[PDB]
Parts: C-alpha cells; structure tokens; sequence
C-alpha cells in the first residue's frame, strides 16, 4: 500500500455542524487518505450501519479508487428508503441509490441537534417531481411543479404547487418523525490506482 | 389555529390561602408551557420553565402541573408579595401566544 | 457580566416605522440554543407575543403582523432591531425584548427580561 499516513477526514463528514437538506444532498470526494472504518462501525453512535456489496468487517482490508461521502437529514421512517431497490418520495424524488450500489448507508438519530422547541424547518425535501431520479441525480431546481394540464405560469394554484416541503422537527414528534443524519459512503472498486486505503502495514 | 384561555379572569384571595390558576391550551402543547407573574410597570418574571419545573430564585410555594391541553398552577400559601397578575405561555406551536392573564385580588 | 439588556426610543408618529432596538450582554446570541423574543403589552392589558429570532437566523412572527413586521440582527454589535412599519394606536404599548433558550434540550423559557420601553 502507498507511502501515506494521513488519516481520513471523516471528522469533516460525520461531526460537521450543518448537514444538507436531502433535496440538495451534499457530497465530498474523500480521497488520498487512510480511512479507518472500524472506529465508525464499532461505535454505538449509529442507529444503522448496514452495507451493500461489501461486509463492514472485511472492508478494513480493502482499498478503493475513491469514496464519495453523501450526507443529508431525513425522517426516521425514511431511513429505510435509503437502500437499493426501495421506493418512496425520498428514493423516487430526492436521493436514488443504484441497484448495483456498493457502500454503507450510515444513519444516527440527530434530534438533539436538528430540532428546536418551535420546530426546525430548515430541512427540506422535494415532495413532487415529474419523474423519478436517476441514481445519484441531483436537481436543486426551485421551479414550480405543474400537476394538471393547466399551465402554472409561475404562480401557485389549485393544480400546481411549490415542490418542496419542510420536515418540521419538533422535539416531541417521536422516534419515527425525529431527524436522522445520514451518511452514504459509496465506493468504486475497479481502477488500478488504489487511492483510499486501509490501515494495513 | 391556536388559542389560549385562563379560567378565573380574576380571583379573590387572601394571605396564607391556597390559590390555583388554570390554563387550557387548544392543541396539545405537551409540557412546553411556562408561567409568568407581573408586578405593574415591571417586566414579567418567569416562574416555571415547564409544567412542574420550578426556576431557581423562586420559592417552593410555587409549583405547576399538567400536560397536553390542560395545565394548572398552584401556590400552596400566598405571601402578600405574591399578589400580581399571572400569565401562561405555550412554547411549542410557533406563535408563543400568552394567555389572557389572571389577577389575584386582596379582596 | 450577568445577562442584562436594554431598549431604545419612545417617541412615535403613526405612519412611521417604530425602529426599536435591543442590546444585550452576557450571552452571544450565536451560541446554539440562544434566542431572543419580542413581547409587547398594551397598558393594563394582556401580553402579546410579537416575534422571535433564533440562533442561525431563523425568524418567527405573530401571524396577524407577519405582512407588517420584520426583525433583524447583527452578530457583531450584539443588537436586535424591530421595525413595525406603521403605528395604529392599538400598537401603542410597552415593548419588551426577552432572552431565552430554545435548543432541543431547552424549553423556550423567557428567563430574563429587559425593563422595556413605552411607545407613545
């Protein structure tokens, strides 16, 4: 493995102060670093660490061409939608994972940070779209959605609606409606330059 | 909408008496309800953070109770300096409307 | 210094902005959970909750004034200013700015208040 010693900047991904709204989900090209995943996988911090196309035990031996770390805040009952072959308004219109995905979908309950007594509404999701997303498609587009045959002409009306709904996280909403921060660590395996590496000597 | 009312719009009382003040909150406010007292021309003083949660710097004769839609405040035995007007506040639904106030009368 | 605050002018004319200010000490209003809320009171009447600004610049207004009321801040001066845009004499009141705590651990207790200012 390469003559490199700098630890992965997972600190800038997980313990970041501000997370993206899922409709505008953030991405970081994690690269050129030694990524220890055991400190993540073994933590009690996370409420799920399920992985696809790889085993969380094994992957500390692996090396990859890059990690894309994607992150967003979603509802508790929407965490299930962040998985291959799933359906729902998040998977269809906000964040689509490919069938052949390989990676880990990490989530933890973040109600202590992402809710306020008067409700937090800064976290926002696309409720309406014409057609489902392609895998890792991302449209920040604010353009008003038209549901009917009647043209909307940029004014909200009886069959055309502003496409984004605020989640509304009050501290009281319960475990299913509380906010969860999600990180989707995605891998690609093929290429000759191994660029993010395990802690093997 | 949200609305907030208090039952004894004024209550006659005397020193040493038990007294109680009652708040009805239209929607479920859970425990996010506050109690304030005001002496005329002074700013209100917060007494209760949340139902049953007493402030520091407030004597043990003040306590409150309830949850959800109906809430109560109780003073176990009035000192004469406790005579004031009393306001509830809800701290959950985004306009933190106060109640109409309830004044205790020496009468 | 322990948490303390003050408020601005008192002279009013009707078709004018009230242009109040509030200024404070002992809290940053940038620490997570700190908020400051505006409460008015007509003389001998109920309290009337006007508005609240949180940390991270989230703003809330009383719905009946939302079209007619704005609040804004300066993280550097430790100031908040409220500008009700046009006084109708029902708006004559004492105005207060009160501190509180508003994060997930907190309860929205308006725990310390300024002495407030009359508006004529």
């Amino acid at each position: 493995f390469p003559n490199i010693t700098n630890l992965c900047p997972f600190g800038e991904v997980f313990n970041a102060t501000r997370f993206a709204s899922v409709y505008a989900w953030n991405r970081k090209r994690i690269s050129n670093c030694v990524a220890d995943y055991s400190v993540l996988y073994n933590s009690a911090s996370f409420s799920t660490f399920k992985c696809y196309g790889v085993s969380p035990t094994k992957l500390n031996d692996l090396c990859f061409t890059n990690v894309y770390a994607d992150s967003f805040v979603i509802r508790g009952d929407e965490v299930r939608q962040i998985a291959p072959g799933q359906t729902g308004k998040i998977a269809d219109y906000n964040y689509k994972l490919p069938d052949d995905f390989t990676g880990c979908v990490i989530a933890w309950n973040s109600n202590n940070l992402d809710s306020k007594v008067g409700g937090n509404y800064n976290y926002l999701y696309r409720l309406f779209r014409k057609s489902n997303l392609k895998p890792f498609e991302r449209d920040i587009s604010t353009e008003i959605y038209q549901a009917g045959s009647t043209p909307c002409n940029g004014v909200e009306g009886f069959n055309c609606y502003f496409p984004l709904q605020s989640y509304g996280f009050q501290p009281t909403n319960g475990v299913g409606y509380q906010p969860y921060r999600v990180v989707v660590l995605s891998f690609e395996l093929l290429h000759a330059p191994a660029t993010v590496c395990g802690p093997k000597k | 909408d949200m609305q907030m009312t208090q039952s004894p719009s004024s209550l006659s009382a005397s020193v040493g008496d038990r007294v109680t003040i009652t708040c009805r909150a239209s929607q479920s406010v859970f425990t996010y309800l506050n109690w304030y007292q005001q002496k005329p021309g002074k700013a209100p003083k917060l007494l209760i953070y949340a139902a049953s949660r007493l402030q520091s710097g407030v004597p043990s004769r003040f306590r409150g109770s309830g949850s959800g839609t109906d809430f109560t405040l109780t003073i176990s035995s009035l000192q004469p300096e406790d005579f004031a007007t009393y306001y509830c506040q809800q701290s959950h639904s985004t306009p933190f409307i106060f109640g109409p106030g309830t004044k205790v009368d020496i009468k | 210094q322990i948490t303390l605050k003050e408020s601005g002018p008192t002279l009013v004319k009707p078709t004018q902005t009230l242009t109040l200010t509030c200024t404070f000490s002992g809290f940053s209003l940038s620490t997570i959970g700190v908020g400051v809320s505006w409460i008015r009171q007509p003389p001998g009447k109920a309290l009337d909750w006007l508005a609240l600004i949180y940390w991270d610049d989230d703003k809330r207004y009383s719905p009946s004034l939302k079209s007619r009321l704005t609040v804004t801040m300066d993280t550097s001066k430790n100031q908040v200013v409220l500008t009700l845009t046009n006084m109708d004499p029902v708006d004559t009141a004492t105005y207060f700015c009160a501190h509180g705590l508003f994060s997930s651990s907190d309860w929205g207790g308006l725990d310390v208040w300024g002495q407030g200012t009359t508006v004529t």
